[PDB]
Order: structure tokens, then C-alpha cells, then sequence
């Protein structure tokens, strides 16, 4: 905290010397700002232990100037697909074209690709590659599959706590909560059943004090963290059914309704990264997988978020009110709007937006550092629905 | 001729005298049929109309300079050597500077190289020590421009009050930046000058913006130009993040000027504001415009 | 120069050598990214 | 595998038929020693006498199949294919009200 | 062009040279009295300097020693005024005067690496901050103890939610050898608190000065790095009953190749140790902290963290 | 001229003087206008912004060289001889050295035949015994270099450092080679230098990677170049395997350099450690920059 | 502007009138999307034809009937002159939603 | 059969409307004489002021259909629709357990 | 004059200035109006 | 002659007169042929 006293003390009474002082200070943080921007971003291939214990190993690295091309996108409750071409004679593309081959190998491979120092990270199972010819130069692309494609693998059982084969007891499986529970709770209870149903399942997974501290999580490869029951602050609920449906189209709904975010992250303990908040989070291997239900867009909690607003006054709070029967909600405006700035808004080098409080607003006019590729709008079609069938 | 002066300042700090008084002291002179150099480079925009097209608006590009040196000596060896220097100056990631000094003022363009230059003749430059070098360098930011205009307003009063004189005499707008010293509440002012680019000329006439509450170190620098950030603070702080989507929207327009006030509220020991106001121009050298 | 020759067919954009099949074979990878992990697996 | 007979001594239908098996190699670093059997599902005889553009009678073969590196069309095509037969089979196992 | 104006021109300076304009270059007819000087200014517009020329009958001759012109920049703007007798001063050239002669930059400029450093650490606000990285135990081992019981400031420790042990190092290096570091210290409970100069980049080997308190073994260690959460007592200890808010001074000289720590103002090391076989240089003047804890709450940890460059 | 001496030297050793003193000994001399040979062809990219585009970096391309020659005898056959000594001096599979002599030293360029050569007239050549052949040659390393600097460590001791006095004086940055003895944990310098490609400029200024222990048998190269990778085992054996997502990321920028400290343990009978460092240039020739 | 002004329906109509009005099109306003060509920038339209009404407008088994109470049969099934049968079930239907 | 009427004298709408039957001719060897008659199905206005494409207020019609010319798009997106309903349609015939 | 030049390049049709880019676009933009209103809205 | 001509454009191939409507065409005539017989006939 260098107050403008000190600054023109330190500068022996110059204000001219004691500007150039804070521009020089605003300069070297606008400085950093571009060189975290512009930094290369860090590719990683993995693989399965040969010996087949768990961890993934690491195979090599890509470098961003030795790559072809590539193509990462990130979606919302959506997989994706990853692009990276190669020359063939890259070794990491020679490692790929000899593992279909080598039966010291295991199949799958794993990408980490990390933007600004692995705070951004895409990682994903190898879905194939392809040696493609252009005028007779021979490259490797190789496709990956996000890690948002497990929950279309992981599927939700009548009866996920006992044998498949013998009684699948009711006909179909329901869940009802808050909502980042329940969906976290629902892949949880499938997680368990798919590493093998070991232990006896207590009445709240997230509740850690269920669960016994001498047992080992360490061969599983996917992890969920959630806040118990009672702790969870979803304030709407929801009502999740499955009768071997895939998880991901049992919660697809409820994310969309809810404006929920589901978030993997590959905790790459080779790396120093650690994980909490769910049960075994400490014994967790190299490479394995977390998933965490989020409220990144804040529409639904009490004090509400931003829908709307002008250049000329920023953004406009609304807040969610439901009529009758809690089937319609609409916006009502806070017309004294006095919500306190989070806690993060004033810690030195945070950059992130909270969802309480959104702030990015990017505009576009004659000098605009982006480009707008196309603004659609379209109004609402049907005013009634019927849903049902037998009951 | 002596009513024009063409330098360079290199990426090391050298200088060269391309053209004018002392040109060709260094062993570098500047030959004729230099192009993009004087006029920004604009693109206007039209939109299919029912009398032909319709006028959509105007982008300025980047300049793509070519001009060609000639560096010269009377031994191989000190051609070599200036060869070598001049190569020197320029750099691809780092631009150097490009001043033009007219009876108008200097003014200064940002260049940096497009390409590997193409030096020399047919045969080995060591035969001639007299060798052309042509550069084809570009500048990103394409406006002319000279030293800002620099103003500055201390007090000790907790709440406070000041008008900066303000006035482009270019031809190409500006963007102001400020600097503002913490703790305190600035009211910082984004008059329209009448500018109709978001259809509010005459209802913006008098905007002033609120910037949010600064807490004790959180001294800020406030730039209104497109290509950097608006707010940021000298200690790391997300600003920004407490500035609930506002943000300054309008230029200095050319021929327009004021006494722009500035507002410092709940400042108990009392804040600096510093006015930074760019002297852009689209030409090396022309006459001031009222 | 470079202003009225080649340097300025390259701002006019694909007017001389550009390939259609290339193209084409570039817009369907570009589509298959964005619409194969969504596809069903029956 | 895609391959392209342009003038092998390779002769489709007579050396090799649909089904049977063959195997392929890749010029490309690390896999030259590998041969890749497949046993061959597709091979197309095609010409082109127009005069701006000629090609003579060609064959087209692929080797092996696979569900990825089918193109979005054809995985479009044939999925909709089994939903339609799936849909057929459990309206016909529809049991009446 | 109805008014006389000044003809645009340059002027030539250098290092130990005479600076001289000769005769021949400013003719014309100068009666009796007339008087000639030139004005060297800064880009704002201050004099930098000022000569008188020797005009004769027919011509102005300037000689000056090269320590009158050595305070002249290149890009210094001058301007050549002629006076004759019962007029107003005429100015004949304006213009810049450049330097012809070898180029020093290394001596103006001053690189990254030639700049002593000096660091500050607070925690007041409550959180740790992107300048300390996690050691030993990984991301998210560190924390801030607010000690609201007592009228104290926020504290760094372990993350003791999860860990009773943890390093954290300061995301920046150093640029000596030898450094000073000046940590204001808490003793809340029973703990070690090691405070690590000269480490490398993942602080497997460092000096350090280790503070242990507890039921009855308060004193301090010189100790060398077996990694970051790891580490050898060099030498014997020295009793010290650490109390809250006790600021201590650990010095690293590195002409002495001396680590030794002060208590307070003392001007006697309340420990020393020499000789320490721990490599130094470039890539080991890293600095960072660490804590070790039998129970999960705080021991000994610093309030205030304090680093410079030299000793 | 005695001011440039340019050499070949073939795929098969044999030495041609193409200019300079000694030229033409071999029968072939080097005729005027050679293109794309001095200067390193780097493409500067550029991304759209606010005020038309902005700078986005920098991609060095190969170099696409193309000269002529002219080989020349009195009597046809031996013409006949030079010329196809000529042509069994180049390859395009295998790649042949360029050497270029001045004042500030030899660079060499390996260059190889882009396509087939353009030899002789239009009419028979034996009748003038004196014809030009045009080569198209192509530099898939693009920079002119000279020896590299090799630097060797041994000791006997378990556990010993050492210092490598390492700097920069080319003007582009280089990648350096590691030869490690096993068994044996080594820890190698990774320096930024202050280079900022991974936003860690000055986190990573005295940065050191640990090796993983080597096994006896198990000697490493450790080449930091992205063409390569970057540990290679002479056993075969997957030594990058046990690295944990670890690697060597920054190249030696230019006019940087210090003693880079390299540390071994664990090493029952020693160990010897080799540095390799490039001398990378953009130009055949150059005065010494810094 | 009609999305972001309150005091304004969201749908609107489009009638292109070809040969005097002889000819028509009518439809409702599917969306807009404004796109940029070479920093130009338009604004593209697109509307559905009025028969698209008919697939929003679907048949109850029991039309005449409130439909979360019963609806029998299981099927409705109307049987008659094809063109007065087809246009009997599109005005029940119309009567119903009415 | 896909017709342009470019500037004929037919006026769509007016002389011919959607769903009335018409006949056309194609200019082919051995089916001059032939009229295919068909009602007609499609018929599209369209124009573009663009100066680079300058197309005037144009009609084009299409008489008859067929699935085997229909293009691939619409026929997927024609099974698409066609499969959703009778998959609505099923599974509100689904008898409960 | 103009036969023989760039008044029959315009004859030739394409052959000059013309992109990919708007012409894909705008092949995907007739097939999305013939295929839109009979996609199901589920 | 022939080097550096048109007989070494037609070696650049679509560089000068091609037109996009008959590739896209052709593409979708092949896109046609290989999915048209496995489409179903509801």
C-alpha cells in the first residue's frame, strides 16, 4: 500500500518523476497480462502403466512449434473433440504409430494440453488416429476425445447398489435434491458400482464423516467432489430417473434448467497438484479424473445476476421469480441494487469472473480488439406443452 | 533538403540521419520511391443500396512500408562494418523508431521489420561498399503521432474538484489515459464531443463515469484506447472486476476540446490525477486544424 | 513493388492457386470435430 | 486402410475378392516393417472419359472397416438405418391397450 | 517566404573531442559588437548548455573544451543566435545535434540480472497470495491464521485442514548471493518454523534457519536442505524463547560464506554457521519458508516476510 | 573478391572454391544474382485489431536458394569431367556444406538439391566447353552456422558441480546438447534467460531439471532442440518414461550467458557430463552484436 | 430492437405480395442473425411459412374434452369426405386451443 | 422435373398455382414428343441486389417428387422428422408396468 | 478491347477474384433453408 | 515453352478457370452414391 505521499516522498516531491513511477508499475502489470496471454501452451501425452496398476505415466511432450496444427474446444456439458496433427517424423507420432503394434503397451493414451501454466487444461482419451498424405508428405492426425465422453460410458442402473443380473428393483431409479447434489450424488453411486460396489454405501456420499478413513480410493480413476445433503446451497431441486440411461442424458436436462457446469480436471500429480473435498481425495494416482457440479451462472441463487445491460450503465441485476406452480419464472428488476463486491475482487493477481458478480462486457465498434462473427436472436415459439403418455 | 529530416532510432538505441541535414553521416542514405509512408492507409465499407451502395464506415490497416537504404563506404571493410549496424537496428519482435522533423514538429512512427531484408546488388557487396538494402517494414499502430500532452492535478482535500483544458488538433481521433492515485472515488468524464457512433452524439454530451471504489495502494491507470485494458492497478488488483460493466466508450474527436472536470470523493488523504492526451496524426507533417 | 503484382494477389485472397478439393476435404474435418462426439455409438 | 491401384500388377477380383483377407503396409517412420491385414470390404472400379477432365478405369480399395474414421454422412446414413429398423421392431412388439 | 527564418541544420558532437564550429562556415559581414552564441536544450525545453562564438570581421568561430560538451546529448536541440549591435538577437540555424562516435549501451542501460531485488509480505489480507508457491505438500498447502484471540495480524502456515508440514517458496528468485531476510515471527504453539535462503528452484538444497518451540525445547538450528520438507542440523543449537511479534534477521553473506541469524536489534548473531557445503550462484538464490507441526494448529509462524538483495 | 571466399563441399568431400581467391582452381566459378542467401526468410505474422492488424510473432522458413555456376575447361572432355564432378558433389537424400569466409569468420549452410539442376545451353555444350548449370538448393535449417562449442566434465567424486561457462553471441537464440554418463542422478540447467514463452520469465531464470536416475549402462543425450527428443538412452531403454511430465524448455536467447551450474549425485564410479552449444546466424557474415 | 424493447410482442409477420397481392407469402419470424461480411455488416431474416402453425397444432384423443382429465378413447379417430374430414380435424383442433 | 422460368411468359402464381397439374417437355432424343405431366410442387422467388451477383426477381419451379432424387439432406432430414413422430407416437402407446 | 481480356475473364466466370469461404456458406446456407422447417423440433 | 506457361498451370491445376458449382456437385453426387442405398425407405 504505497500512498500517493510516500510515492512523491520516494520521488523527492516530483509529481511528474512519481507518475512516471505508477505508469511504470500499470506498464509491467499490463506486461504480464500479455505474456500470460500470449504464452505457449504446454502439450503432454500419458499412457497406461504397462504392468496395469494405476496412475497414468508419463510418455513425452509435444512441442507447440513442432506441431502441424491443432484444435481444442471447450463446451458447455458437451464433449468435444481434439485435433493435433504431426509430422510423421515426430517421435511422440512415431510412440503413437508403434502402439497399435507394441504389445508392451497398453491402448489408451491420455493428452494434457495446459494453457497459462496448466490453469486452463484440456484433457482427453485418444479416439484415433490417421496417417493422412498431402502430395505424397505423409502426417499423423490424431484425435482425442474430452473428458466429458466418460459420462456417456457411465450409465445409470434401476438398482446401482446391488448385481445387475439378479433384481434390478424398482423399474426405474429416482433421485431427488438440491440439484449440484443430486447429479453429483447420481454419478457417485454409478462411480462406485462400476469400480466394483466394494463397501456398503452410507446414506449421503458427500457427508465424509460417513466414510471409513482406512479405506483405500486409489485404483479408482474417476472421482466426483460435492458439498452432503444439508450443506448443499443448490437452492432449486431436481428429480433425476434412469432406467440404464447413460448419466450424461439423465442430467442433461437438469443442467440446462438449473444453468449448471459441469467441470473435469485431470489432477496430474506428477506435477505437484493435489485435489480435496471428496472421499480419498489424498491417495488419488497420476492422471485421475474429477468431476464437480457448479453454479457458474448464479441465475438461480437469491440475490440473483446480471441479464441484461446498456454500455452507457453496465450491467442490470434481475432476479428469478416463479409464478404459479413454480413451471414459470420471469425477472424482476432490483431497482436498489447492493450486493457487496466478492472477497477475490480484492486479492492481488486474481483475474477470474464469480458468478455473483459478472464484470466482463466486450464491445465491439469501429477500433474493436475482437471480431463479431454473428449475433442471432430468435423469440419463443410454442406457448403450451403437453407431456405424458400412461400413468 | 533542409525543410525535411528523416531518422531512425534503432532497436539498440542507434540513430541514422536517412534524409535531410546530416543525412549520410552514419553511411546510410535513404533512396527515393518510399511507399505507404505518408497517408494512413484506410478501407471504406459499403452496403448494397437501392442507388448503387451505401456508405457503411471506414477502418484504418496497417502500414506496409517499402523503402530501400543505401549504405556506403569508402573501404569494404567499414561498409562491412556499417552493413552490419544497420541490420542491427532492426529486429522482427521489436520495433524501432522512424521520426519525421518538419517545420510542423517531429513525429515519430513505430516500425518494425515485415521480412528478411534484401540486401546488396547481383555480385558481392564487398566489390561496390556502395549497396542498396531494401526493408520492407510495417507499422501496426499506422498514425503519426508526437509526445502527449501531460497534465497533472494534486490535492489534499477529501472531496475535490478540477477541469483539464482538453483539445485534439489532429486529424484522427485520440484516446485519453488516466492516472489516478487510491484511496478515492474518481468521477472521470466520456464526453461524446457529439460523436454519433453509438446514436447518442448530443445525449452523451456531458457523460461522466464512476470508477469504483479504490482501497489504500490501489493506485490505477485508466487507458481508453481499444487495444489494452481499461482499468488496472499498479498493485495486481481486479479492478475491472468491480466495474460492473462500465467502461469509457468515446475518443477525443478531432477539432473538438473542453474543460473536462474530474471528481475525487471519499479521499481522506487526498488524491493526484494525471491527464495523458495523445498527439495522433494520419501524415508526417501537416498544418494544425481548428 | 509490391503494391499491383503477386504481393497484392495475396491480399485479393485465393484468386490464383487455391485448391478446391483441399477445401472441401478441410470443411468436412472441421464439421466431423464438431459433430462426432455427439453422434451415437448404436 | 484406403489405397489406390493406379497401375499396380494388382488385379481386384481376380488376385483378391470382397472379404478375403490382405495385408497393406504405410511408408511412414516407425511402422515401414508393419503390415496392417485387414480383409477387404470395398473396391470400386471408376472412370472418367469427359475431356476436360479423364481418368482411365481405376480401382479404389479399403481395407478393413471402421466406425471413426467412417465420414459424419455415412455414420448419419447407417445410424438412421438401425434406429428406423429398431423403431419398426418395437412398434411391431407393441402390446395392445 | 516574406520573413527571414533559421536554416535547418545539424550539429556533431564527441567524447573527448573538442567541440568546434570553424570560421568558414558562418560568413557574412559582421560589424564591430556584434555578438554570436549558441544554445544547446532538452526536449523540454531547459538549457543544457550555452557558448559564445568569436565573431570577427567576416566570420564566427566556435571552440569549446569536450568537458563543456560532454553533458550534451544526442537529440539535444540547439539554436545559433546573432546579435549585431543595438538589435535583437537573430537566430541563423536551429536543429539537432547528433553524436558521432562509439556507442556505449551497456553503460546506460542496466539489465534484469544486474538489479538488487527486494521483496515484502503482509498476509493481512487474508489470502496467500500468487507470489508464494506450495513445496513438499503440493497446491493448496498453504493458509492464513487470522489469531483474532489475541491482538495480533494474520499469519502464513500449513494448510492444517490437511497438512501439518509445508514449504513455500517466493515465485521470484534473487540476484546476489548474498541476501537479508527479516521475518516478524508469532509463537502461538509448540512447532518448527524454518526460514530457507540459497535454495534451488525445487529447494531440494538450501541454508536455513530453523526456530523450534515447545514444552521445553525453544531454541534455534542452522540447517541444509534434504528437500523441502526435509532437512540436516548443522552445528549445535542455540537456546531462544521466541515471543509474538519477534522480528528476526537472518543474514547469508556470501564473501564470508557465513549464514547467521539476529534477534531483534542485536548487533551479535544470536546464531552463526560458516562453511556450509551447499552450492551457490546462479540458479540457487531462491528463498522461501516452512512449517512442521506435530498437532494441527499453529506453531511458530511469520506475520511479516521481508527479502533483499546483498548483506 | 579477398574480402568473401565462398566453398563447397560435397556429399562425397570434394572441396570447390566458387568465389573468392582461389576461384575457379576447379573448373566451376559462381555466377552473379544468388537470392535468398544472406538474409534468414522469417514470415512475420499478423492477427486483425483495432487499428488494422496486430503483431501475432514470427515462423523462420527454410531456405529456398537459388544460383547458377559455370563450369569451364579448354578441351570438352575435361569439361566434361569437371561438370560431372560437379554433379556428383550434391544429393538431395544427403545434404553438402556452403561455407562462406569473411573477416568475422566461416558460416556454413547445409544445403541440398531442391530439384533436378538446369545445366548448358541450348545447343550442344561441348561445343563451348563453357556452360552454366542453375541450382536450386534448399536449407531446411535456415541459420548459417559455425562449430559448435564443446565442453567436457569429468569426475571421480560421488557427488560434485561444476560450472559451464555458456554465451550466446549469435542473433538468434540456440538449443544446447547434454551427454550424460550413467548411473548416475543428474540435475541440468534450464535457464529462461528471461524468455517469456511459458509466462515464467522470471520464475524460471535460475530454473534446474533433475534427471531421473540413470542405471549403470544407461547414458543419455539430452537435446533441448524441439526436432528432437529430448532424452534418448543408448540402451533404448524409455528414460523419458520415468520423468514425470518434466522437460527442457528454453533455448539460449541471444547475448545472454553465464556459468550454467551442472550438478551430479549418486554416481558411484563419477561421471562425465558434455555440452554442445550451437553458434546459430542469420547471416553469412556479421559484426558481433551485444 | 425488438428483442430488448418492453413494450413490443417478440413475433412479427412478414406478407410479400407478388401480382397485387394475387400472390402471397406470409409467415412469422423465425429469427434474425446480424452478419458481417468484410467489416460490412447486414441483417439477415428468416420467417416461416403460416403453414408451419399446423405442426404446433396437434390432435388430443378426446378434443373436446379437458386433457389432463380424460381422454378417451386411446385414439381419436374421425372418418368422412377426405377434404371435409381433413379440415373438420384442423377446426376441432382450432376450437380446443381457442 | 426442375424448371427456371427466366423470362417466359408463364407467371407463377397466376397461371399456374401449387398443386395443379401441368405439363413440360425436355429437349432429349427420343423423349421430344413426350409430356410429362406432373402437379406442380415447388416454386421459388428469389432475387439478389448484390452489385458482385446481381440476380433479378426470378422463379423457379419444380413439378412432380421423388425420394430417389430428393437430395441427401432432405431425405435425412424427412426420415429425421418422420422417425420422431412414430417415436412419439410409440411411446405414448407404451402400456405401464 | 474487351474481347480478350478481363471482359472475357468475366465470361470464363470464376476464374479470378473468387473465394471459397461465402460460397460454402452459402451452399450451407440454402440447404439449411430447405432442410430447417422439416427438422423436428426435439 | 511449355515451362512456365500454361502447360505448367495446368501442373498448378485450378488456378485458373474451375468453377465451384460443378465440384461441390460432384462431392455431393459421391456423398450421394455412397449413403443413398443404405438411407431406409420409411
Amino acid at each position: 500500500a504505497n500512498n500517493w505521499t510516500d510515492i512523491l516522498a520516494a520521488s523527492d516531491g516530483d509529481e511528474w518523476a512519481a507518475f512516471k513511477t505508477i505508469e511504470a508499475q500499470a506498464d509491467e502489470v499490463r506486461a504480464g497480462h500479455q505474456a500470460l496471454r500470449r504464452a505457449k501452451p504446454l502439450i503432454r501425452l500419458w499412457m497406461n502403466n504397462p504392468d496395469g496398476s494405476e496412475g497414468l505415466v508419463y510418455v513425452g511432450r509435444v512441442d507447440y512449434d513442432d506441431t502441424i496444427r491443432g484444435s481444442f474446444p471447450f463446451k458447455n456439458n458437451t464433449p468435444s473433440q481434439g485435433v493435433l496433427e504431426l509430422r510423421d517424423d515426430n517421435y511422440l507420432a512415431v510412440w503413437l504409430k508403434q502402439l497399435p503394434n507394441n504389445p508392451e503397451l497398453k491402448k489408451n493414451v491420455v493428452i494434457t494440453v495446459d494453457f497459462y501454466g496448466g490453469k486452463k487444461r484440456w484433457s482427453g482419451l485418444l479416439d484415433k488416429w490417421t496417417i493422412k498424405s498431402k502430395e505424397h508428405v505423409k502426417y499423423l492426425e490424431v484425435t482425442f476425445n474430452d473428458d466429458l465422453t466418460m459420462l456417456q460410458y457411465l450409465l445409470c442402473p434401476p438398482n446401482p447398489a446391488l448385481p445387475i443380473p439378479v433384481l434390478q428393483f424398482p423399474r426405474i431409479f429416482g433421485i431427488a435434491g438440491p440439484a449440484k447434489w443430486a447429479i453429483s450424488t447420481l454419478i457417485f453411486i454409478n462411480l462406485f458400482r462400476v469400480q466394483g460396489n466394494l463397501w456398503t454405501l452410507p446414506d449421503d456420499p458427500f457427508n465424509l464423516e460417513s466414510w471409513d478413513d482406512i479405506l483405500d480410493w486409489s485404483d479408482w480413476q474417476c472421482f466426483v467432489k460435492s458439498n452432503s445433503f444439508l450443506l448443499d446451497d443448490s437452492s432449486v431441486w431436481t428429480f433425476l430417473s434412469s432406467r440404464m440411461n447413460p448419466v450424461d442424458s439423465i442430467i442433461a436436462d437438469a443442467l440446462d434448467d438449473a444453468q449448471l457446469t459441469i467441470t473435469y480436471r485431470r489432477v496430474l500429480t506428477d506435477d505437484g497438484e493435489t485435489a480435496e473435498g471428496f472421499p480419498g481425495a489424498h491417495g488419488i494416482k497420476n492422471g485421475a479424473l474429477v468431476f464437480e457440479i457448479v453454479d457458474n451462472s448464479n441465475a438461480t441463487a437469491l440475490e440473483g445476476t446480471f441479464f441484461s445491460g446498456t454500455i452507457v450503465d453496465g450491467f442490470a441485476r434481475s432476479v428469478l421469480l416463479y409464478g404459479g406452480g413454480f413451471v414459470e419464472d420471469t425477472l424482476s428488476v432490483v431497482s436498489d441494487d447492493q450486493t457487496l463486491q466478492p472477497d477475490e475482487y480484492y486479492q492481488s493477481g486474481w483475474l477470474a469472473t464469480m458468478a455473483k458478480m459478472p464484470w466482463l462486457v466486450v464491445r465491439d465498434n469501429e477500433w474493436t480488439p475482437i471480431e463479431s462473427s454473428d449475433l442471432s436472436w430468435g423469440p419463443a415459439k410454442n406457448v403450451s406443452v403437453i407431456v405424458g403418455g400412461d400413468n | 533538403t533542409d525543410f525535411l529530416k528523416i531518422e531512425l532510432i534503432g532497436r539498440d538505441g542507434s540513430h541514422w540521419v536517412l534524409s535531410g541535414p546530416g543525412m549520410g553521416q552514419q553511411g546510410v542514405t535513404l533512396n527515393p520511391n518510399l511507399q505507404q509512408f505518408y497517408d494512413a492507409p484506410v478501407k471504406t465499407l459499403y452496403v448494397p443500396g437501392p442507388f448503387g451502395e451505401e456508405y457503411a464506415g471506414k477502418r484504418v490497416q496497417r502500414r506496409e512500408i517499402v523503402f530501400s537504404v543505401q549504405a556506403y563506404d569508402e573501404d569494404p571493410d567499414t561498409w562491412s562494418t556499417v552493413d552490419s549496424l544497420w541490420r542491427w537496428a532492426w529486429d522482427y519482435d521489436e520495433e524501432s523508431e522512424l521520426r519525421v522533423s518538419t517545420s510542423d514538429g517531429t513525429r515519430f512512427l513505430k516500425v518494425r521489420l515485415m521480412e528478411e531484408p534484401k540486401p546488396y546488388y547481383e555480385k558481392d557487396p564487398h566489390i561496390t561498399a556502395d549497396n542498396p538494402i531494401v526493408m520492407t517494414v510495417t507499422a501496426t499502430f499506422p498514425y503519426w503521432q508526437d509526445e502527449p500532452e501531460e497534465l497533472i492535478w494534486t490535492t489534499l482535500s477529501t472531496e475535490d474538484m478540477t477541469r483539464f483544458p482538453v483539445r485534439n488538433d489532429g486529424d484522427v481521433p485520440v484516446w485519453l489515459k488516466w492516472t489516478l492515485t487510491a484511496p478515492g472515488l474518481w468521477i472521470l468524464p466520456d464526453f461524446s464531443w457529439g460523436n454519433d457512433m453509438y446514436s447518442r452524439g448530443r445525449e452523451d454530451l456531458g457523460r461522466t463515469v464512476a470508477m469504483p471504489e479504490l482501497v489504500a495502494g490501489e493506485h490505477v491507470s485508466v487507458d481508453s484506447d481499444p487495444r489494452v485494458q481499461t482499468l488496472i492497478a499498479v498493485n495486481g488488483m481486479p479492478t475491472q472486476n468491480r466495474w460492473k460493466g462500465n467502461d469509457l466508450l468515446y475518443p477525443l474527436m478531432p477539432g473538438k476540446g473542453a474543460e473536462i472536470p474530474v471528481q475525487l470523493k471519499n479521499a481522506p488523504e487526498g488524491g493526484a490525477c494525471k491527464l495523458t492526451r495523445p498527439r495522433w496524426y494520419s501524415r508526417p507533417w501537416s498544418r494544425p486544424g481548428v | 513493388s509490391s503494391g499491383g503484382g503477386p504481393a497484392v494477389v495475396n491480399n485479393y485472397g485465393d484468386i490464383h492457386t487455391a485448391n478446391y478439393d483441399e477445401f472441401y476435404k478441410g470443411q468436412q474435418r472441421r464439421e466431423a470435430q464438431q459433430q462426432a462426439p455427439i453422434l451415437p455409438v448404436r | 486402410h484406403l489405397m489406390a491401384l493406379h497401375d499396380s500388377w494388382i488385379i481386384p477380383g481376380l488376385h483378391i475378392d470382397i472379404g478375403q483377407r490382405m495385408g497393406s503396409t504405410v511408408n511412414s517412420k516407425g511402422v515401414e516393417n508393419i503390415v496392417w491385414v485387414n480383409q477387404l470390404e470395398e473396391m470400386t472400379a471408376a472412370w472418367d472419359n469427359s475431356a476436360g477432365q479423364t481418368m482411365p478405369l481405376s480401382w479404389v480399395l479399403k481395407a478393413g472397416k471402421s466406425d471413426r474414421a467412417m465420414s459424419i454422412g455415412e455414420r448419419v446414413a447407417r445410424l438412421a438405418k438401425k434406429m428406423s429398423e429398431a423403431l419398426n421392431n418395437v412398434g411391431v412388439h407393441i402390446v395392445q391397450s | 517566404m516574406l520573413s527571414t527564418g533559421p536554416i535547418m541544420e545539424t550539429l556533431t558532437l564527441t567524447v573527448g573531442s573538442a567541440f568546434e564550429i570553424p570560421g568558414w562556415k558562418l560568413r557574412g559581414e559582421y560589424p564591430a559588437g556584434t555578438t554570436s552564441h549558441l544554445v544547446f536544450t532538452d526536449a523540454a525545453g531547459g538549457t543544457l548548455g550555452e557558448f559564445e562564438g568569436t565573431v570577427s570581421a567576416k566570420e564566427i568561430h566556435y571552440l569549446q573544451a569536450p568537458d563543456d560538451v560532454k553533458n550534451i546529448p544526442h537529440g539535444a536541440n540547439f539554436q545559433l543566435f546573432v546579435t549585431y549591435p543595438s538589435m535583437q538577437p537573430q537566430c541563423l540555424y536551429f536543429g539537432t545535434a547528433i553524436r558521432k562516435e562509439p556507442r556505449y549501451p551497456l553503460s546506460t542501460v542496466v539489465s534484469p540480472e544486474d538489479s538488487a531485488v527486494q521483496y515484502k509480505a503482509n498476509f493481512v489480507g487474508q489470502y496467500i497470495g500468487p507470489m508464494w508457491k506450495p513445496m513438499g505438500n503440493g497446491w493448496g498447502s498453504l493458509g492464513i491464521h487470522t489469531h483474532a484471540l489475541i491482538s495480533e495480524a494474520p499469519s502464513m502456515g500449513p494448510n492444517y485442514s490437511l497438512f501439518s508440514s509445508a514449504a513455500a517458496r517466493w515465485l521470484w528468485s534473487m540476484n546476489m548471493d548474498s541476501v537479508t531476510i527479516v521475518v516478524r515471527v508469532l509463537n502461538v504453539g509448540a512447532g518448527k518454523f524454518n526460514v530457507i535462503v540459497c535454495a534451488d528452484y525445487q529447494m531440494q538444497t538450501y541454508l536455513g534457519i530453523q526456530f523450534e518451540t515447545g514444552i521445553s525445547n525453544n531454541k534455534v538450528h542452522v540447517i541444509t536442505g534434504d528437500g523441502p520438507l526435509n532437512w540436516g542440523y548443522q552445528g549445535d543449537a542455540v537456546n531462544n524463547t521466541t515471543a509474538n511479534g519477534d522480528v528476526y534477521t537472518i543474514k547469508y553473506n556470501d564473501l564470508l560464506d557465513t549464514i547467521s541469524c539476529y534477534k531483534g536489534t542485536s548487533l551479535t548473531p544470536l546464531i552463526e554457521a560458516s562453511g556450509l557445503d551447499v552450492p551457490h550462484g546462479e540458479g540457487f538464490r531462491y528463498t522461501g519458508l516452512a512449517w512442521n507441526t506435530a498437532l494441527l494448529s499453529p506453531g511458530v509462524e511469520p506475520t511479516a516476510w521481508e527479502a533483499k538483495d546483498g548483506v
